[PDB]
């Protein structure tokens, strides 16, 4: 079935400017932040 | 282009309340604007229904929405989701620490996993919660439940992981016959009685954890049935009796601690350890064990941690310690072992602390 | 009484007491003013410990089990021996031990199971020998577990997976053996999974679709024979990565739906067949790395709707037919790599619209034609390498005017005419093969002003003409090779090239001494 973007529209739940995040250790993961610390969003199959 | 199912929506948007996250209600739709904790799965008809329900924040990724320490509770709607799979709540607490409600009884078929994990949660647990016949996975570590284990708990006929730990249940041990069944926690509770014996009627187990409780009477016979059993600990509770004739079928048991059964007073057969080539980690220690240490725990291939301190072992150590480089730890201090010790070199500057000896008079 | 212990901690630390130059209980009583070492402001007992990154150079000495409310230890960078003491199993308080970064060899203790408390077991960057033992299962909190740096035996216990907390699993470079267990899938919710480095046989497990918790799945170097399973696209992981195994079969076509994929590593794998065509609906992957495999067919047109692509690495396969002019859709593309296949055709034009472009090597390729002009809209450029292809014409003066350009070899190819004096202004120019080739003409003496030049190899060729006396300049080059031409005259006398440590002027018809 296979995945999707994060969609971080609404993930935050406090400061509403809730975006999509680049994170690397060259291994990179999605984060959500808006102002200050950073979310999630899922899906699942 | 496809939309939720409406009363589920009002379910979430109770939970979601219920819990201190008035946020979910600006809302415009509970399974299209998705945040971590909530899963949504669509059926035929286009139409999307809620099947995972997660609360607090282990950390910030996992970042669940958190609860209100002074006003958050679980809400009855949560009895509409008819799909609901899975949920999950972690260090959320409540107003007062309540109970585990009992309506969590009604969503039996769909729910199968159920994590209430360091909640606070006060008084027993509901026997309703043994109609989630379906269950997969239950976990209630570190709550402050007391009274008994519900017996409606056999009614788990795919149960996989049980926790229970924490808590300050009294009664026995289930009488559980649970085919599937493959880590069993049950520490840190008042447990007592003795080991069931159906419980090695299930095979499946790998991980039995029983530790700092006060079950009494010797150990199974046929303990060797478990044979998928990985790890075994049963320290700090009330164990006696003699040790079993063979544990050879236990293959893949790779640790074993009975530390702190101080009425244990047994010696160790020598064909006890004899095949286990698997086995890591062996606690004995603080058990009043009697007799000579027996020299079939020289032939114990990957035998790394050998813990015997605290005993009332007596004689030589034996010679074919001497035969044993694999050993990272050995602790024979505080016995009566009488004969000077065999060991070489090699061993003893590599072990240096980790090769505990004192308090031996005779050596 | 705590101190006590502070001064057998610190006795044990090599001989230095420059840099502990605090820890003085003559002069510097109490201890919370000490260095690294934190009293809770209420019960004024040492609750956290940072020594990090200092070199002690010693032993962790036993007393730091007489320290109770530990419940912070950062001990990284001291290049401590010896063992990890197991008294550190008796500060049940402890949250947060970080021993990472030293010289610590023996086991993982026993007592560690003890820390009922421990949050993070991060041992990374050591020395220690034997078995990641079963026992850690019984850390209710641990959420962050690392032992990579490790040279850890054994197998991975299934034990271990059934974990509902654990948040990092880091095991990347031990020598763990045995097989990925079909139980993996019961960390509920990890988001790190990393077993790379080690020596794991068996296939990859089939009910590896349930693994929607994680960010990274990291399996690659460690010899996974098998398939890639169907139920790999049900993978939420953002960087995929399985490469350096022995993965047979084809790339599934799944793949296709993994649309949350950042980073896409199928590379040095033994995969074989056409490149899936759908993974061009992974319009929002980084990283696309199947190299190293035997796979076979045209690159996918529709590898140009992969918009936020920027680095691309299909060389060292078998890969035919044409470059696809679609590669100037990629407008964040940083890395082309497409050497060592058996690509037909020239480089299409619409290459140049890679503004991002930095890197672009076709080494090794039937690539025929001559260099597209518009090319010298490449100006971002850093490494330009089209070696041992059939291209031919000239090489474009305006390829001088590709500033930041510091690698440049187009040996191997039949071009023609002679060198641009425009190469000279290459200022960042720091490797330059032109040889192989059927060069002619003068040897252009603006290869003075190339400041930073390394080494020149503009050998066999038709050069014409003397040896420039400007050569002289060249305050870097360490190699000048003009071996197999046509020049004529005595070598100048200036080669004040102190760098050079390798010449190679022969078969030429040079005049003197």
């Amino acid at each position: 079935t296979g995945s999707s973007l994060p969609d971080c529209s609404y993930a935050c739940g406090a400061c509403s400017p809730c975006k999509r995040v680049m994170i690397s250790f060259c291994s990179v993961i999605y984060r959500c932040t808006c102002r200050g610390r950073y979310y999630h969003v899922p899906s699942r199959a | 282009g496809a939309r939720t199912e409406p009363d589920e929506q009002d379910a979430v948007y109770d939970i979601m309340r219920a819990t201190g996250n008035d946020w979910a209600a600006a809302i415009p739709d509970v399974c299209r604007g998705r945040w971590h904790g909530i899963e949504c799965m669509p059926d035929q008809d286009n139409v999307y229904h809620v099947v995972s329900l997660s609360f607090g924040a282990l950390s910030d990724d996992t970042a669940f929405p958190t609860c209100d320490p002074q006003r958050s509770y679980v809400s009855e709607s949560l009895t509409r989701l008819k799909h609901l799979k899975a949920l999950f709540f972690y260090r959320c607490l409540g107003r007062a620490p309540q109970r585990i409600p009992a309506f969590l009884g009604r969503l039996g078929s769909s729910l199968q996993t159920l994590v209430l994990r360091e909640n606070g949660f006060l008084g027993p647990i509901p026997d309703e919660l043994g109609n989630l016949t379906n269950l997969k996975v239950l976990d209630l570590h570190k709550n402050h439940l007391n009274g008994s284990i519900p017996l409606s708990f056999n009614r788990f006929s795919g149960l996989r992981s049980l926790d229970l730990s924490g808590n300050r249940l009294t009664g026995s041990i289930p009488g559980f016959v649970l085919p599937a069944l493959s880590v069993l926690d049950l520490n840190q509770n008042l447990l007592t009685g003795p080991v069931p014996p159906t419980l090695t009627s299930c095979g499946s187990l790998i991980k039995i954890d029983l530790s700092r409780n006060r079950v009494t009477g010797p150990i199974p016979e046929s303990i060797n049935r478990l044979n998928q059993l990985v790890l075994l600990d049963l320290s700090y509770n009330r164990l006696s009796g003699p040790f079993p004739s063979s544990l050879q079928g236990l293959n893949s048991l790779q640790a074993l601690m009975l530390k702190g059964n101080t009425k244990f007073s047994t010696t160790i057969p020598e064909n006890a350890f004899k095949g286990l080539k698997n086995l890591m980690i062996l606690v004995l220690s603080n058990t009043n064990i009697q007799g000579s240490i027996p020299k079939s725990l020289t032939r114990l291939n990957s035998l790394r941690v050998l813990h015997l301190e605290g005993n009332n072992l007596t004689g030589e150590i034996p010679l074919e310690f001497r035969d044993v480089k694999h050993l990272s730890e050995l602790r024979l201090n505080d016995n009566s072992l009488t004969g000077p010790v065999p060991f070489e070199r090699d061993t003893v500057w590599r072990m240096r602390r980790k090769l505990r000896l004192y308090n031996n008079a005779g050596l | 009484n705590e101190g006590k212990a502070l001064m057998a901690i610190k006795g044990s630390f090599s001989n230095l007491v420059n840099m502990l130059l605090d820890w003085d209980d003559v002069h510097n009583s109490d201890l919370c003013s000490w260095r690294g070492v934190f009293c809770d402001n209420v019960s004024y007992s040492v609750v956290s410990l940072n020594l990090s990154s200092l070199n002690l150079g010693g032993e962790i000495s036993p007393a730091i089990g007489d320290l109770r409310n530990l419940q912070s230890i950062d001990l990284q960078g001291n290049k401590l021996a010896g063992q990890i003491p197991d008294e550190i199993g008796n500060c049940a308080s402890l949250v947060y031990l970080d021993l990472s970064e030293n010289l610590l060899y023996g086991d993982i203790p026993f007592s560690i199971s003890k820390l009922k408390q421990l949050e993070t077991l991060n041992l990374k960057n050591n020395q220690l020998t034997g078995p990641v033992p079963a026992t850690l299962t019984q850390i209710p909190n641990l959420k962050r577990l690392d032992l990579a740096g490790n040279h850890l035996t054994g197998e991975i216990s299934r034990l271990l997976y059934w974990n509902e907390v654990l948040q990092y699993l880091g095991l990347r470079g031990n020598m763990l053996t045995g097989t990925l267990s079909s139980d993996m899938c019961q960390l509920t919710g990890l988001w790190y999974f990393d077993v790379r480095g080690n020596n794991l046989t068996g296939t990859i497990p089939e009910s590896i679709g349930n693994c929607t918790s994680f960010q990274i799945l990291d399996i690659s170097y460690n010899q996974i024979t098998g398939e890639i399973p169907y139920n790999i696209g049900f993978l939420q992981v953002a960087t995929l990565s399985l490469q350096g195994n022995r993965l047979t079969g084809r790339i599934p076509e799944v793949i296709g739906l993994m649309q949350a994929l950042a980073v896409l590593d199928l590379s040095d794998n033994e995969l074989v067949g056409p490149i899936p065509p759908i993974l061009g609906n992974l319009s929002f992957t980084g990283k696309l790395y199947l190299h190293g495999n035997m796979l076979t067919g045209p690159i996918p047109s529709e590898l140009g709707n992969m918009s936020r692509l920027s680095y691309l690495q299909l060389n060292d396969n078998k890969l035919v037919g044409t470059i696809p002019p679609e590669l100037g859709k990629l407008e964040q593309l940083f890395e082309l790599n497409l050497a060592n296949n058996r690509l037909v055709g020239p480089i299409p034009s619409n290459i140049s619209s890679c503004a991002a472009l930095n890197q672009f090597n076709v080494h090794g390729n039937l690539l025929s034609g001559s260099i597209p002009l518009a090319f010298r809209n490449l100006g971002s450029l850093t490494y330009l390498n089209l070696s041992s292809n059939n291209f031919k014409g000239k090489i474009p003066v305006e390829l001088g005017h590709i500033i930041n350009l510091d690698k440049l070899d187009l040996s191997g190819n039949n071009f023609s005419g002679s060198i641009p004096l425009t190469l000279g202004d290459l200022e960042h120019l720091l490797i330059l093969n032109l040889s192989r080739n059927h060069l002619s003409g003068q040897l252009p003496a603006e290869f003075g002003n190339l400041r930073s030049i390394q080494m020149i190899d503009v050998s066999f060729n038709l050069l014409s003409g003397v040896i420039p006396t400007e050569l002289g300049q060249l305050q870097n080059l360490n190699s000048l090779i003009l071996n197999n031409n046509k020049l004529h005259g005595k070598i100048p006398d200036q080669l004040n090239c102190f760098t050079l440590v390798n010449l190679n002027v022969s078969f030429n018809n040079l005049s003197g001494i």
